[PDB]
RNA sequence: UGUGAAUUAAAAGUAAAAAUCCGAUAAUAAUGGAAUGAUAAAAGCUAUUUAAGGUAAGAUUAAUAAAUUUAAUCCCGAGAAUAGAAACUCUUGAAGAAGUAAAUUAUCUACCCGUCUUGAAACACGGACCAAGGAGUCUAACAUGGAUGCGAAUGA
RNA sequence: AUAAACAUACUUUGAAUCGGCCAAGUCUGGUAAGCAGGACUGGCGAUGCGGGAUGAACCGAACGUCGAGAUAAAGUGCCAAA
RNA sequence: AAAAUGAAGACAUUUUAACGAGUAAGGAAACGAAAUGGCGUAAGGACAACAAAAGUAGUAAAGAUUUAAAGUAAUUUAGAU
């Protein structure tokens, strides 16, 4: 009967060990290279970020038609909505176009974990169901070799082969309110404002928003 | 719910229990050592305040409290030379 | 205000990828420091972010934030009329500590907001090199003055009563 | 056993301007005026009926006693709610005479059905009796 | 407020290229157009007979019919809220071969060359080569290490203002 | 609020038999149960076609049944509509399942040796559909379709509703 | 002769104590609550077994070291198997509880309705008040569409 | 690359409407106008809510009936919550 | 909207998810998983104590004035005079 549940349980454990090995091993290699570059007097250029998290800051009223279309193609259809975005020349230009309406940056692993674990959900049969078990994730993304929520987190964070199929299943997160800016959300974050690229400082804003 | 979603939580929680417990022991034994190091420093101060009485003062009034080997003592000197070079190599980088 | 050390290189046809641009930028956070750094490259070497790699962006901390030093900030700002170069001296214990004084002083005396000021350089001058009429009076070794009309100090907001009892007195302090 | 009956708005939705004119009755009518204060939901006057005020489906049409209403005109009407005496309650119609009301009340006690007009059209047995 | 003439507002549109007057090439009338080709309508004001309407200048179309002196071209036109199919017949003096698929035709040949070797490799039993990778937007650059012996440093600071007069 | 492309309106698909006909309502229940339980595309097709309106359920004559069934000898035509009789041409032997058979059409099929089933007998014999040939009639042969459009058009003119002085 | 930014020697120091500043962060936790609920067993938690594991960091020692370097033996130990436990108090109410209604008071809140208009509370028009009457109906031709009967016929 | 199955393509029948007004890192006539007329977009009309004391258009944000919490524009001597 | 169930329960079925501002204007009746749901006025044809006396009514109709209850509302219900 339900002897497969233990078989399912162990398999999730085995993948979790594999997933954490990949993230830890890749992180270790960066430190070793930085350590050796300093010894040899070289210069080390860190790799550009691959994952971007964008949040919709401004409402739905008074938006240009071209800006309106882009925010729909990024699934930022509501204020205080977060999505993950693959970083390339195509998407970076799009985010610049809608800069006054979004704030984005590069998330850490703990940010990705807390977003998926607390505010995560999937689109199953047209229904936005929150994540409640790995059996609901195995059904949703079985053919994409994602069977557990940890596998979901690892594929998002490392931007794997099936990011697009995995990302499109995740519904855009719904976040709470938080202090957006120092001055106001009418200027860029560089000017002390609210919108624009926050680089690694988006994690602090997401901490108060999750 | 965390266990149901993430069966690995039980394993990671145990290690976090170990690390929190172990790092508490390490902190306790360092504060015990630094209590004695400060204890030696205080006596080295009252003894050498006698410059008030009456004047050069003695050079080695601070007494060792940890007994270590000669191989480690040579390594302690070698490590000290490393940090002086690193602090000098870093400072000149921003010196422009 | 925090000070950053930023380096980058340009990798395209026009620029050889063996010359590194360094800077010491005072910015509230490292994202603004890069934003200032990229503008100086684009406005002085035609180097754009899309054709450049950043290498290091590290904070710089004061070596001795317990020694009083006299600073000399060379800067240029934009007014209604034109563009001018100023040299203002400041006394503080940190390089970032003096810069915040300069920004707050410029925005008060000259009514010049922060997005009109470019800090060319900041050095440390001698005790007799100070020329500010007010700041020159405190550089000597025998400075002394009584602080009169002292307002009595409250330990914390805990004892801050709206209405008091008796009379109120200042302090010769 | 009886659930908690929650009413979202216990007041009455009175027609706009009904308090100023006697020709305008208090039965509600949605204002269709192009300049109407109420239909534009001005602050202070923005109280209109909506589907959002509807009470819970479980506790809808339920009398405060915890039962529903089932009008009866004779004794045979009671026989339709004798299997559901924990759910319904007899309510004698307003035109039923006093002679017939006794028969309904007497029978409804036999069938253990509550009557909500138990003291209706009673005789003059209130003074000197 | 303009007039509704056929060739209104063509002082600059219909002007010849600077030092490009006179007769055209000989390749224009010698180029062979086949059905399904991509062409560009470019009105040549030097030839006033059969000049295409000025709204089709610069549009890219498809050859749909080859007639003895004219080349049928099919472009798309935009109307109130729809798009209609326009079928024109244009002499080769007003059209031009289009390079819209030039890059695509390069990938088609690269794949076909690879697929031609695979039937050879599968025939001989050797493992077969993979097709070329798909185009991607400029990706984030990876981690790189810069040697410390061939590096020079240039200090960057705000420049002291100098008068241009 | 939320910025959607459009708001949810009722989907324009019928999911029940139109009208108050008690028997057609029973058929919808019978095939709604079969489509849901057997999960067969055939029962889904019959259920979908049973809910079309009368104009969308055009007739099929014995002539078209004869031709479509020519290379399907041991087969059962399944048409969700009335079956009329084409008096011009002979009726071969065939088993036909349809909503209604015209008096002249049923006698022509019966005399030739065929069988005129209804939609409950077919569900009893071939519930999932095994020896069925799905058939539907033409929709564009309606006289209404001629007059739709602008008759002044250059490509496909309409047909000019006649009236006062229609020369 | 005194102070002294900085630098240098020796002692001490394996370079994790505490306090403040400066950077870095915010979340795991503990203790008090608040809003809406639930009450019963657990993919609870605990005890006993073997043992996947503990990637700076569970401990110690060794070789040495600007190491998230390599070993050794101790500990804890996830899965799984075996045994474990929750049924409560006090106050008020037919001397009127909880709720509801009416009247008054207090804080907050509230421009004249209908209409033409880009725009009316408008110094734009109609309206003193109440009752009753009061305005997309019928006939004829055509078309579309939903239900119906019959079907190369249908109606008669 | 990204998004898209209550997607996409529509078909038929028909209503109302074509007096418009405003803003602007825009333009033409004019000395100028809360003047006259245009290009692109967003609004008001058809729209309440929080802020600008008050205001059709400005700023935030668009509304089923509610409870609790972080927030937006913008504020924190009293009116007035800070 | 999608799944599940379905001759009759009942609240116009059960579960899950998204959604809910609005002038002119549209959404006729019927349609079991119902192609919007309902309230009110009058008149016509039937139904209304199932055992052969079969809706209410001089043991008090309709109307009127009020008191309370049900419904988001249109309105309905009952008490007293």
């Amino acid at each position: 009967c339900k002897a497969r549940c233990q078989a399912f349980r162990k398999e999730v454990i085995l993948r979790t060990i594999k997933n954490h090995k990949d993230i830890e091993a890749a992180k270790k290699a960066v430190y070793t290279a930085k350590k050796n570059a300093e010894i040899n007097g070289d210069l080390y250029a860190e790799a550009d970020p691959k994952l971007i998290v964008a949040i919709r800051i401004r409402g739905i009223n008074g938006v240009s038609p071209k800006i309106k279309k882009i925010l729909k193609l990024l699934r930022l259809r509501q204020i205080n909505n977060a999505v993950f975005i693959k970083a390339n020349a195509s998407t970076i230009k799009m985010l610049r176009l809608v800069d006054p309406y979004v704030t984005y940056g590069y998330p850490t692993l703990e940010t990705v974990q807390k977003l998926i674990y607390k505010r995560g959900a999937l689109k199953i049969n047209g229904n936005r169901m929150p994540i409640t078990s790995n059996c609901m994730i195995k059904k949703a993304l079985g053919d994409k070799d994602v069977v557990c929520v940890d596998d979901l987190v690892h594929e998002i964070y490392t931007v794997g082969k099936h990011f697009k199929e995995v990302n499109n299943k995740l519904a855009p997160f719904k976040l709470n309110g938080a202090k957006i800016a120092e001055k106001n959300k009418k200027i860029h974050f560089i000017l002390g404002g609210g919108f624009g690229n926050r680089e690694l400082l988006i994690n602090k804003l997401l901490a108060n928003m999750i | 719910a965390m266990v149901k979603l993430n069966p690995y939580a039980k394993i990671a929680s145990h290690k976090l229990a170990q690390v929190a417990k172990a790092q508490a022991a390490h902190k306790a034994q360092y504060a015990a050592k630094m209590e004695k190091i400060l204890a030696a420093k205080k006596e080295a101060l009252n003894q050498s305040v006698a410059k008030r009485f009456g004047v050069k003062v003695e050079n080695n009034l601070l007494k060792a409290t940890v007994k270590r080997t000669a191989k480690q003592d040579a390594y302690m000197k070698k490590y000290d030379g490393i940090v002086k070079a690193n602090a000098k190599k870093y400072a000149e980088k921003i010196g422009f | 205000m925090k000070e950053y050390y930023i380096t980058a290189r340009c990798t395209d046809k026009a620029h050889n990828p063996n010359e590194i641009f360094r800077s010491r930028v005072f910015a509230p956070n490292y994202v603004v420091a890069k934003s200032k750094f990229w503008m100086m490259l684009k406005k002085q070497h035609k180097v754009k972010k899309i054709n450049a790699e950043l290498l290091q962006c590290q904070p710089i901390f004061e070596k001795n934030p317990t020694v009083v030093k006299n600073y000399q900030i060379f800067l240029r700002y934009v007014s209604a009329g034109g563009i001018h170069n100023i040299t203002k001296q400041y006394r503080d214990v940190t390089r970032v500590g003096a810069v915040r004084q300069m920004y707050n002083d410029l925005a008060s005396q000259y009514r010049t907001r922060q997005d009109k000021i470019q800090l060319i350089s900041i050095t440390t001058v001698g005790d007799k090199a100070v020329k500010n009429p007010v700041l020159h009076q405190f550089v000597g070794h025998h400075v002394k003055f009584p602080m009169v009309h002292c307002k009595p100090v409250i330990a914390s907001k805990r004892f801050n009563l709206p209405i008091k009892a008796g009379k109120l007195t200042t302090k010769l302090c | 056993i009886k659930p908690k009956i929650v009413k979202k708005y216990t007041g009455h939705f009175k027609r706009f301007d009904s308090n100023r004119f006697l020709r305008v009755k208090a039965s509600w009518r949605v204002p269709r005026g192009i300049d109407n204060r109420l239909r534009r939901k001005f602050k202070g006057t923005n109280l209109l009926p909506k589907i959002g005020y509807g009470s819970a489906k479980a506790t809808r049409n339920m009398l405060p006693c915890g039962l529903y209403k089932f009008p009866v005109r004779n004794t045979t009407d009671l026989e339709m709610i004798m299997m559901q005496n924990r759910k319904y309650a007899a309510e004698i119609s307003h035109a039923v005479s006093a002679k017939k009301r006794q028969e309904i009340i007497q029978r409804a006690k036999i069938l253990n059905i509550r009557v909500l007009n138990a003291d209706a059209r009673i005789k003059k047995q209130e003074v000197a009796q | 407020p303009l007039s509704n003439g056929r060739n209104r507002r063509t002082r600059k549109l219909f002007k010849r290229p600077f030092r490009g007057h006179g007769l055209s090439n000989t390749s224009t009338i010698l180029h062979t157009y086949k059905v399904g080709d991509y062409v560009t309508i470019l009105c040549n004001s030097s030839i006033q007979h059969g000049l295409p309407y000025k709204a089709f200048h610069g549009k890219t179309g498809r050859v749909w019919n080859v007639n003895p002196h004219a080349i049928g071209v099919m472009v798309n036109k935009k109307v109130n809220n729809r798009i209609v199919v326009k079928r024109l017949h244009i002499s080769p003096e007003h059209i031009k071969p289009s390079g819209c698929q030039k890059d695509f035709l390069e990938r088609k040949a690269a794949v076909a060359a690879i697929r031609k070797q695979n039937i050879q490799l599968k025939k001989e039993g050797k493992p077969l080569l993979p097709l070329p990778a798909k185009r991607l937007p400029k990706q984030p650059r990876p981690a790189e290490l810069i040697k410390g012996a061939d590096i020079k440093f240039t200090t960057v600071a705000p420049l002291k203002f100098e008068e241009l007069y | 609020a939320i910025d959607l492309d459009r708001h949810h309106v009722r989907k324009h698909v019928s999911k029940t038999a139109r009208g108050n006909n008690a028997y057609m309502k029973l058929l919808v229940r019978l095939y709604g149960f079969l489509a849901r339980r057997t999960q067969s595309k055939f029962a889904k097709t019959i259920l979908h076609r049973l809910c079309l309106s009368r104009v969308n359920r055009p007739i099929v004559s014995t002539s078209k049944l004869a031709c479509l069934m020519k290379k399907h000898p041991e087969e059962t035509a399944v048409c969700v509509n009335t079956v009329t009789y084409d008096s011009r041409y002979p009726v071969p032997k065939m088993n036909v399942c349809a909503l209604k058979f015209t008096k002249t059409a049923e006698a022509a099929i019966t005399k030739a040796g065929g069988k005129c089933l209804r939609f409950d007998e077919l569900a009893l014999k071939a519930p999932t559909g095994r020896k069925t040939v799905l058939i539907r009639g033409k929709r564009n042969v309606r006289e209404a379709l001629k007059h739709f459009g602008k008759v002044c058009a250059k490509k496909n003119p309409a047909k000019q509703y006649k009236g006062k002085q229609t020369k």
